[PDB]
DNA sequence: ACACACACACCCACACACCAC
DNA sequence: GTGGTGTGTGGGTGTGTGTGT
């Protein structure tokens, strides 16, 4: 739905001194230039200033300042110019101009909240104010104060606390009763925020239905192959249970990057505008005659000629013939087939190679948008027989009417579910993938590897010595063994999108606490590259225009992710011997 | 196949000019992909939305009597201006109308006279005429008594009697569309909103020399969550029509 | 890319003698027949395969000095497989005999072909490369012969002779493939052909090793064995990658590793040609990506620069940042890096793929050593269900990735590693919002009976032989190829609509392989049906129970 | 692997309607 | 009289795919 952030960063010199206001500028940078990416019209953001020393206010307020007004959609450079703005007052107002003390913050609230209504007076949008003060058991804010303030808002708040020092205890009070009134309203400590935002930030993609049919076992194939307004429900000696289809496993692309090229400016700058791709077809005339000569003249020439599109014609290969296909045989050259899952047979789970999979993973799931929920039973129990057994199913596979045929390998999976009840009621599903055709297969013969023998069949020579060979290298693998690091559990591998889905776009340390202490599984790692190429534009964007810098500085990977990208170490041990040993030499 | 084969897209083009009060609508491209053997509703809307929305030019004459339109001969005429569309959008004038007529309805039911001077009568031996319209009389002013009469009145926490009559009153005087739409538009957006608020609002940004914005983003009914929703026009359906 | 077979079939009685072996199918027959699948599905898998096949000893006028060429060494050509599916049609329907094709009278004492001729013609035809036809990568004699102890066998200065020969076919790349085909009423005895064919390996003294290679494997094959040999051995390695296995990084313990793919996706019509037709003239047709400038208009393709588009903004990163930006986890060249072993009950899910798996063998031509530390390597992984948890880019111009080398089991003929890819946690998508979740778990009874009630249907389903690609052909592939070799041919195209539910049902399940086992599926359940016996009437009886546990639910809830 | 063009799925605030106590 | 729900629209956005380098 529609959103909007309101930010209020203390000015007061306990922020100031203690570079609160800093971490303070990085986040809402951070924020920002998150915001902008997007560019949706219906994100407002706007930041006010509170105890600040030179006020500025649309409602004639001291000790209240409004830096930034309210903005929709946010870009890229507001948000430099903003985050500028900021440093810059911030530099000015550090020493010659500082405040005493603490002011009274909670005049910058109900100024806050009059603008909110200003701008939002009946919408139902998602008002938000994040505020940053630096004391929380500091200020005062009274009953009466607070009841008005709860009166006066109805949007809610995301206090952060960004002073917190180590003691043998914490107490708190005062700024309790304002979150306590507002429903919906949030506390966070800053450093959180700060590794939540240094975080990697996973994808969130929507879940698109890619089939939907039926997963039939023995049905006729006669009522079931043929164009028809009804399903494959014309028999009832058959297995038949609608089903619907979701990626499951899908690559990722790198992170999107433009074409462009250079024009003017006013300043002569850079600005950069996206070319457009035009196909072309042409063909080579190959005139190219030389006249003879007693020397070394030999002048030709040789040019293309281009060509429409409309006098172009597909010739397909049939081993040493290109042919062209007369009009009526292409239409007879597309193999007809129908939607449907249709069951061939149970085998075992270690009966099917690992490497047979040849494509994406997909789910499968039983279809309640336009099925019935006996559909939920059937396919619950035939998943969670499955799983009883140990048993993949293949299946011929055609997604929609036009698509290839496949014959698919159907897993069983459970997902766990948080639900309304306390009770997770684990989801049954199966899990999609194809197989291999019999011209898909290119299996060869390799030379063996334990016991080598020559071409011919005859053993090889037993070389030197190959005693210690294996206790080197089993040392070596118990050196690296990772066993010690948890697998996600059965059931959480996949998890529903309703267990992330929140109602702010603003990174928040997120409520899901099961995902903490499961990120040790050493196969699950974030991607590393997508992440490293927004982390340098991040890096880009702030060196070079908000710090006015010069020359760019580019980070360091950070150690989170440079770990399960680098060897691991669970025993100490030197190889330099089994290398010695291997006779290992580069040619 | 996976292609639009031009002849198809004229096809279409054709198809969309011959129903020029459908062009926006999802049902009409639903036929159309009833009708043409490849291509879903929701692909053949975004290829006229995106492609063909731009060659138009044209659209064979239609008028509210009826479609098609013809000549004499029984030729078919193509003009440039599209007929709107079958939703009339709502605009700042018509809710600052309905916002007063809403307003001196309610001042009515109470004080029992209508803005800004004639006040009730009875008849006693001559009659106004007809009774289908307000009995009014003009005579009696300026009352000489202090009455909030009629921008002082503060309009807040009433929701009624309205009834059946005072919407079609309204639509037979301003001759506007249908009443449900007024009805509906008064309902979920005047009243969630505010009478008062919206009049105040309006005539601050006339005073100032801004134009107000029309009420938006005030729904205030759920989607109904856990049900399909209503109208679905992706390779599932494709209905079969006869 | 390109490839030449070269078909040499040696004339026996017993050949043309049908064996008991292959259930009354003659060893000559079985050799044509697998050389028409084979030439079948080439077409389709590798259309750069230049197949021949020559006959002796026969009597043939066309025989020129007793060698029959019934198609020469020339690219894979759809008037070759008219020509061998004529003969195997006369063949099939008793209009010509194979005695009668090949005039080879029962005598007892036919003369037979010196292997020095063959083996000159052997080299010969590899030298007289076509116009025509572009040139041959790899050079293949696919060796079938009956007769182990020739003439030449008994001399022992023609065998140098046939030495020196087979040394100049080695020189010239032409590497043989035999086919000695031996009987369980008739051993092969190997001494002559291993004694011909192979270069004499022996070791070097004290001074090190000799050379691994020594001769093709001229073990005899079982006549039941004839076309699985020749069908799978038809296969050229295609390397996919070969890029180093950093097993230590401090200690330089680094090995070298091929990778080739196991299995692909074969579709249905990427091999074409653009043709500009023009009234007679047919050439070819080229695509080009002209770039153009969306405000001026002009070709802009080879003047452009690569930008970042963060918002409205973009951002001009140079080569240099970029090389440093990239090489903060990667390198410019392939690699792969062990970061950890792991178990494989913790590893290797049958629910998670997002790629094809790949072959990985040692690569001793780059680094040294590299065969013993994978094979130890192998050894250990093994015996003890273990992976190998990798890291880095197969491709230069590609992305990271964390893999699992997992070992290869003591089933597969290939020694070797697997390769599979695991996902990211971005690649990791998400379970959709279901419209509801109370399936069967409070009703107890209901959900238990009905889930026993499928647990014995699915054992009347169990794949006893798994699952077998050469089982399946690929229909799409299958229907566009069968029609690009029917109009070739100018053979009629089967078109109908009107078809009666017996014939087009055959029809269906003759386009499409897996239709065929559907059918049976849907047969067996049929079959349980009409049965009077009881032990196999069980089978409907649970499907109508399925189907009645079907239809109760909707109207319970 | 990568960018750009294109096909199809999905959304949602809300005009416009109808029905029920 | 008045509240409740239901369909379909007007203007989009998101996601997956194909092709040439």
């Amino acid at each position: 739905s529609s959103e909007s952030t309101t930010f209020i960063v203390d000015v007061s010199p306990s922020m100031m001194k203690n570079n609160n206001v800093s971490k303070s500028m990085a986040y809402l940078e951070y924020t920002l230039l998150n915001k902008s990416k997007k560019s949706r019209k219906t994100d407002w953001i706007s930041c006010y200033l509170a105890n600040c020393p030179v006020s500025e206010n649309s409602q004639e307020i001291p000790n209240v300042f409004q830096i930034q007004s309210f903005l929709a959609p946010v870009t890229t450079t507001a948000t430099i110019g903003f985050i500028k703005r900021l440093k810059q007052y911030c530099d000015q107002h550090s020493h010659d101009s500082s405040n005493e003390g603490l002011q009274s913050m909670i005049q910058c609230l109900l100024v806050v909240s009059l603008d909110i209504k200003q701008q939002f007076q009946a919408r139902k949008i998602l008002k938000q104010i994040v505020v940053f003060t630096d004391n929380l058991d500091d200020l005062d804010i009274t009953d009466e104060e607070i009841d008005l303030l709860t009166e006066e808002l109805s949007t809610r708040i995301i206090l952060i606390d960004c002073g917190k020092d180590t003691q043998e205890e914490r107490k708190k009070s005062n700024w309790l009763k304002l979150v306590e009134a507002i429903p919906n309203s949030r506390i966070y400590n800053m450093n959180e925020l700060l590794v939540e935002i240094t975080s990697p930030a996973t994808s969130v993609v929507k879940p698109v239905r890619v089939f939907s049919g039926e997963l039939r076992l023995g049905a006729d194939i006669l009522s079931t192959q043929t164009s028809n307004p009804s399903g494959s429900m014309q028999d009832e000696n058959c297995l038949c249970i609608k089903v619907e289809a979701f990626p499951a496993t899908k690559a990722v692309s790198g992170l999107n990057r433009k074409t462009a090229v250079e024009v003017e400016d006013s300043q002569k700058k850079e600005r950069y505008v996206g070319v457009k791709s035009i196909i072309e077809y042409e063909i080579h005339n190959e005139g190219n005659k030389k006249n003879v000569s007693e020397d070394d003249q030999s002048g030709s020439s040789y040019i293309p000629v281009t060509i429409s599109k409309d006098s172009v014609t597909k010739a397909y290969r049939y081993g040493a013939d290109y042919v062209v296909l007369p009009s009526v045989l292409v239409d007879q050259t597309v193999y007809e087939s129908f939607p449907g899952l249709d069951l061939r047979g149970f085998l075992n789970r270690e009966a099917l190679p690992r490497y047979f999979l040849t494509s994406e993973s997909s789910f499968i799931t039983a279809d309640t948008r336009l099925g019935c929920q006996s559909d939920l039973m059937a396919f619950s129990a035939l998943v969670d027989v499955m799983l009883e057994n140990r048993k993949i199913a293949v299946a011929r596979y055609v997604s929609k009417k036009d698509s290839e045929v496949n014959m698919c390998a159907l897993c069983p999976v459970l997902i766990e579910h948080s639900n309304i009840n306390s009770e997770k009621k684990f989801v049954k599903s199966l899990t999609l993938c194809r197989l291999p055709f019999a011209e898909d297969e290119r299996v060869t013969d390799f030379p063996k590897l334990l016991d080598r023998t020559t071409t011919s069949g005859v053993p090889l020579k037993k070389e030197t010595d190959g005693h210690q060979i294996d206790e080197l290298m089993e040392q070596f693998v118990d050196s690296m063994d990772t066993d010690e690091l948890p697998e996600i559990p059965l059931g959480n591998y996949y998890q529903p999108i309703g267990e992330v889905t929140t109602d702010t776009t603003l990174p928040l340390p997120s409520l899901n606490k099961d995902q903490e202490e499961n990120k040790k599984d050493p196969l699950r790692i974030p991607t590393v590259f997508v992440y490293r190429q927004q982390q340098v534009l991040l890096e880009w964007i702030h060196q070079l225009m908000i710090n006015d810098s010069r020359e760019f500085e580019i980070p360091e990977l950070p150690d989170s992710l440079k770990n399960k990208i680098s060897p691991y170490t669970h025993k100490k041990f030197d190889s330099t011997k089994l290398v010695e040993v291997l006779g290992i030499k580069k040619v | 196949k996976a292609s639009f084969t031009d002849e198809e897209d004229e096809f279409i083009l054709d198809v969309v000019r011959k129903n020029p009060t459908r062009r926006t609508t999802h049902t009409l491209y639903d036929e159309i992909s009833h009708y043409v053997p490849n291509h879903t509703g929701n692909s053949i809307r975004h290829r006229f939305r995106v492609y063909l929305s731009k060659r138009l030019e044209y659209v064979y004459e239609v008028d509210k009597f009826g479609k098609l339109v013809r000549d004499d001969d029984g030729n078919l005429i193509k003009t440039k201006v599209l007929p709107p569309s079958i939703k009339r959008k709502f605009s700042a004038d018509e809710d600052y109308t309905l916002a007063i007529a809403v307003k001196k309805q309610f001042y009515r039911d109470l004080f029992q006279i209508d803005p800004d001077t004639g006040r009730s009568l009875i008849t006693d031996e001559d009659t106004p005429t007809a009774i289908a319209r307000r009995n009014m009389t003009m005579d009696p002013n300026h009352v000489p008594g202090s009455e909030p009469n009629f921008a002082a009145y503060r309009t807040q926490s009433r929701r009624g009697p309205i009834a059946r009559e005072f919407f079609k009153h309204f639509a037979e005087e301003h001759a506007a569309h249908t009443e449900n739409a007024w009805r509906d538009r008064f309902r979920k957006f005047l009243l969630a909103y505010g009478i008062d608020d919206y009049i105040s609002y309006y005539e601050a940004e006339k005073a100032q020399n801004r134009e107000p914005e029309p009420m938006k983003n005030l729904t205030n009914r759920p989607k109904r969550p856990g049900v399909p929703t209503p109208g679905n026009y992706n390779s599932a359906a494709k209905r079969a029509r006869n | 890319i390109h490839e030449g077979i070269l078909f040499c079939i040696e004339l026996s009685e017993t050949m043309f003698k049908e064996s008991s072996d292959l259930e009354y199918k003659s060893p000559l027959l079985e050799i044509l027949e697998s050389l028409d699948e084979l030439m079948s599905q080439l077409v389709i898998t590798r259309p750069g395969t230049a197949i021949g096949c020559y006959f002796y000893y026969c009597n043939r006028e066309d025989a020129k000095e007793g060698i029959y060429e019934l198609f020469p060494l020339r690219d894979i050509n759809a008037t070759f497989m008219k020509k061998l599916n004529d003969l195997l049609e006369d063949l099939s329907s008793g209009r010509i005999s194979l005695y009668d094709y090949f005039m080879f009278q029962q005598t007892g004492s036919e003369k037979q072909v010196r292997l020095s001729v063959l083996f000159t013609f052997m080299l010969d035809t590899f030298l007289e490369e076509i116009p025509g036809q572009k040139q041959l990568s790899n050079k293949r004699v696919f060796l079938f012969t009956d007769i182990d102890k020739p003439q030449e066998a008994q001399d022992i200065d023609e065998r140098a002779r046939l030495r020196r020969l087979t040394i100049d076919l080695f020189d010239n790349k032409v590497n043989f493939a035999t086919f000695f085909i031996g009987y369980a009423d008739k051993p092969f005895d190997n001494e002559f052909y291993s004694d011909i064919l192979q270069l004499g390996s022996h070791t070097n003294e004290n001074t090190g090793l000799d050379s691994e290679f020594d001769g093709p494997s001229t073990k005899p094959i079982d006549a039941k064995y004839i076309k699985s040999r020749i069908l799978r051995k038809k296969e050229v390695k295609r390397i996919m990658f070969q890029c180093p296995l950093i097993l230590d990084e401090k200690t330089n313990f680094i090995v070298g590793v091929k990778g080739y793919t196991m299995y692909t996706h074969e579709k249905a019509g990427v091999r074409y040609k653009l043709v500009y037709e023009h009234e007679d003239i047919r050439q070819e047709a080229y695509s080009k990506r002209k770039f153009l400038n969306p405000i001026t208009g002009e070709d802009v393709t080879g003047k452009t620069v690569k930008v970042y588009p963060y918002g409205d903004l973009d951002i001009n990163l140079s080569d240099s940042q970029d090389q440093i930006v990239m090489e903060a986890y990667t390198q410019k060249d392939a690699f792969l890096k062990i970061i950890g072993f792991r178990s494989s009950s913790k590893s290797i899910h049958y629910f998670n793929n997002i790629d094809k798996s790949s072959f990985i063998v040692p690569d001793e031509a780059k680094y040294e050593g590299s065969i013993r530390t994978l094979a130890s390597l192998l050894k250990i992984l093994r015996k003890k269900d273990k992976i190998a948890i990798l890291w880095g880019k197969l491709k230069s111009n590609s992305h990271p990735s964390l893999y699992t080398l997992s070992p290869s089991s003591v089933k597969d003929y290939n020694e070797g590693f697997y390769l599979y890819r695991v996902p990211f946690l971005d690649e990791i998508r998400k379970f959709p919002s279901l419209l509801s979740y109370d399936d069967g778990s409070e009703h107890k009874l209901d959900y238990d009976n009905m889930k026993k009630v499928t647990q014995s249907i699915m054992g009347y389903f169990n794949l006893r032989d798994g699952y077998n690609p050469s089982d399946f052909k690929n229909p799409l592939l299958q229907k566009h190829y069968k029609v690009l070799h029917d109009y070739l041919l100018q053979i009629e195209t089967t078109f109908d609509e009107n078809e009666t539910p017996n014939t087009k049902k055959d029809r269906m399940m003759r386009e499409d392989d897996s239709l065929r086992k559907l059918y049976y599926i849907r047969n067996k359940i049929l079959e349980s049906e009409k049965s009077e016996d009881p032990i196999i009437q069980r089978l409907n009886k649970y499907v109508k129970i399925w189907n009645m546990f079907y239809k109760k639910f909707n109207d319970d809830n």
